[PDB]
C-alpha cells in the first residue's frame, strides 16, 4: 500500500512515520525534501512517503499524487492560528485528480497538549463532513506516545 | 531510441517502475527526444518524484540535464514557481 504522508511544517509528520519505523522519538529537523519509509504492520508494507510542509517544499507535493492509494493530513491541534491554512490546503488537495479515489486519513496531533483542539473540533474546521465521493477517517494522535498511530494504520488498511 | 516521436506513454511507465536502471533509461530516452526535438511534457510527475533530494548522481544528473535544454517548456510536473521542482530540493 501507497501513502502519502503531508501537513503544514510542524505539524509532526516525521515524528510519526519514525515512531512507526523505529519505535522511537526522534530528534527531527524541518524537512527540505521527503522522507520515504517502508513500515509493517499486520501483513501490510506501507510506503510512507513523508513529504517536507515548509512552502517551498509545499509547492512539490503534486509530484507525489500520482499512485498515492491513501494519504495522511497531519494537522498540529495545538496551533489555531495555521488551521484555516491547512483546511485551504487540504481542500484543494481533494480536488487533484491524481487523488482522486485515495483514502483521507486526517490525523489531529499533539493531542497530548493541554489546549489541543479536539478531534471533532478540527473536524469542523477543515470541512471533513463534507467529503462523499471518498473514504475518510479523522484519529487523534500522539506521535511521541504513539497513542491513534495505529489505529490509523488499521483504518487505512480497511480502505 | 534514435527519433522517435510518438513513445512517450511508454516513457511514463519506465520512469517509475521500482528498478532504478529503468528511471535513468527513461529519463535518457525523453532527452535524447527533446534534443532532436519531440514530445516530452506529458511526463513531467513521473520524472520529477523519483529523483528530487537524493545525492545519488546519476538519476540527479539526469535532470540536471533535462534543465537546460527545455525547463521552461513542460509543466505537468512543474508548473510556475520560484523554487520549483528544478530546484527546491536542488539546493
Amino acid at each position: 500500500m501507497r501513502i502519502l504522508m503531508v501537513g503544514l511544517d510542524g505539524a509532526g509528520k516525521t515524528t510519526v512515520l519514525y515512531k512507526l519505523k523505529l519505535g522511537e522519538v526522534i530528534t527531527t529537523i524541518p524537512t527540505i525534501g521527503f522522507n520515504v519509509e517502508t513500515v509493517q504492520y499486520k501483513n501490510i508494507s506501507f510506503t510512507v512517503w513523508d513529504v517536507g510542509g515548509q512552502d517551498r517544499i509545499r509547492s512539490l507535493w503534486r509530484h507525489y499524487y500520482r499512485n498515492t492509494e491513501g494519504v495522511i493530513f497531519v494537522v498540529d491541534s495545538n496551533d489555531r492560528s495555521r488551521i484555516g491554512e491547512a483546511r485551504e490546503v487540504m481542500q484543494r488537495m481533494l480536488n487533484e485528480d491524481e487523488l482522486r479515489n485515495a483514502a483521507w486519513l486526517v490525523f489531529a496531533n499533539k493531542q497530548d497538549l493541554p489546549e489541543a483542539m479536539s478531534a471533532a473540533e478540527i473536524t469542523e474546521k477543515l470541512g471533513l463532513h463534507s467529503i462523499r465521493n471518498r473514504p475518510w477517517f479523522i484519529q487523534a494522535t500522539c506521535a511521541t506516545s504513539g497513542e491513534g498511530l495505529y489505529e490509523g494504520l488499521e483504518w487505512l488498511s480497511n480502505s | 531510441m534514435d527519433s522517435e516521436p510518438p513513445s512517450e506513454i511508454s516513457l511514463k511507465n519506465d520512469l517509475e517502475k521500482g528498478d532504478v536502471k529503468s528511471k535513468t533509461e527513461a529519463l535518457k530516452k525523453v532527452i535524447i527526444m527533446i534534443l532532436n526535438g519531440e514530445k516530452l511534457p506529458g511526463l513531467l510527475m513521473t520524472i520529477i518524484r523519483f529523483v528530487l533530494p537524493l545525492q545519488d548522481h546519476t538519476i540527479k544528473k539526469l535532470l540536471l540535464v533535462f534543465w537546460e535544454i527545455v525547463p521552461k517548456t513542460t509543466p505537468d510536473g512543474r508548473l510556475l514557481h520560484e523554487m520549483i521542482l528544478v530546484c527546491d530540493a536542488y539546493r
